[PDB]
């Protein structure tokens, strides 16, 4: 009986949440003063149905100018979480466009988690009076389940790190998809 | 779907980028070296070709370093309904390989068979030798699975580069070699 080693890498449009998501889960807080543009390598202790798994956190840079450099974290990594802010419907957009099309290539049989942050924003009157401006509101739950499932994703889930809130339902899922694989080979 | 390469971008513009930015610095430290090499060297050198199987004699190797005309003068021998992995074995020298994969054509007498393709991935330039292991997956078995075929391998990657191509024979047996 020795601890599991999975490999999680986060992906996503810039400044949508994905820093901060795997600061909070890593350290139970919430980083207000200074937010590192990408977060060293945390490996984080987590127990999911009565196995205990080391989950080796592995954040990215989603700008465009690293499309070529970000793709090296790739490569053996067991469960990824493609994220998307719920206060940006664009972000939402680049899913099925940039990430997904990024995320299948380099990871052909990686179980992917659609991870909703910034949910607290959702019914946020600042949030909306800007979104509005564009003809634009917060993404529904509803939005975000039917892009999981067209992206054939493992599951949907949305969480606030500000308030710390879904966090560990989410990591707990993306443990769960990691934790699991007809025949295959030259037929 | 579908998937654009990235933009051309040496290693040496990606450490400018965003030159003082720790967090980011330290990104890139972490997946590019800490590298020098003959700047007459391939970018990418795949070294051998690997069989990993618990049930095979021994390990089988395709050098990859040699004369690759010599693989059309002999075969490989395949026990049939057995299950494996592959091993690819590569170095990288100056730059990024952006999303290197081994596309394989499987013929039988001039007629394609089997399309298999592998996604190796993207690797930055080190001195250590890189290692690549394919998911497990199982040799055919029957009447009509079980004799020799004729493989077209190649490796490419997001750029259209063919880093090699070499063709070689199979054979699928009842047993092994020995
Ligand atoms: N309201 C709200 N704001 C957030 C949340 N998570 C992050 N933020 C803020 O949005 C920005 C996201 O930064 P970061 O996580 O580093 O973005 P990324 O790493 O580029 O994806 C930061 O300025 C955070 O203060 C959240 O759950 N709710
Ligand atoms: C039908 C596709 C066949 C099974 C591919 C067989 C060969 C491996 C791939 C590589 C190693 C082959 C040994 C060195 C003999
Ligand atoms: O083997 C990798 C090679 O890929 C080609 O596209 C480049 O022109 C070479 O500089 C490089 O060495
Ligand atoms: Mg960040």
């Amino acid at each position: 009986m020795a601890a599991i080693r999975k490999k999680l890498v986060i992906v996503g449009d810039g400044a949508c949440g994905k820093t901060c998501l795997l600061i909070v889960f890593s350290k139970d807080q919430f980083p207000e003063v200074y937010v590192p543009t990408v977060f060293e390598n945390y490996v984080a202790d987590i127990e999911v149905d009565g196995k205990q798994v080391e989950l080796a956190l592995w954040d990215t840079a989603g700008q465009e100018d690293y499309d070529r450099l970000r793709p090296l974290s790739y490569p053996d990594t067991d469960v990824i979480l493609m994220c998307f802010s719920i206060d940006s419907p664009d972000s939402l957009e680049n899913i099925p466009e940039k990430w997904t099309p990024e995320v299948k290539h380099f990871c052909p049989n990686v179980p992917i988690i659609l991870v909703g942050n910034k949910k607290d924003l959702r019914n946020d009157e600042h949030t909306r009076r800007e979104l509005a401006k564009m003809k634009q509101e917060p993404v529904k739950p509803e939005e975000g389940r039917d892009m999981a499932n067209r992206i054939g994703a493992f599951g949907y889930m949305e969480c606030s790190a500000k308030t710390k809130d879904g966090v560990r339902e989410v990591f707990e899922m993306a443990t769960r998809a990691a934790l699991q694989a007809k025949k295959s080979g030259c037929l | 779907v579908n998937y654009k390469p990235p933009a051309q971008k040496s290693i040496q513009e990606i450490q400018e980028l965003d030159k003082d930015d720790e967090s980011l610095r330290k990104y890139k430290e972490a997946l590019l070296g800490r590298v020098s090499a003959d700047p007459n060297v391939p970018n990418v050198v795949v070294t051998r070709l690997t069989l990993v199987c618990s049930t095979a004699p021994g390990p089988l190797e395709l050098d990859l370093t040699g004369d690759l005309e010599s693989f059309k003068k002999q075969s490989f021998v395949l026990k049939e309904g057995v299950e494996y992995r592959i091993k690819i074995s590569f170095r990288v020298n100056r730059e990024i390989v952006s999303g290197m994969k081994y596309i394989q054509h499987t013929y039988r007498k001039g007629v394609k068979i089997d399309k298999t393709d592998y996604m190796v991935g993207s690797y930055g330039p080190r001195a250590e030798e890189y290692e690549f292991l394919t998911p497990m997956e199982e040799a055919p078995k029957g009447m009509l699975a079980r004799g020799s075929y004729n493989i077209k391998s190649r490796f490419t990657d997001d750029d259209r580069t063919d880093h090699l191509s070499w063709e070689w024979n199979l054979t699928i047996k009842k047993e092994w070699k020995d």
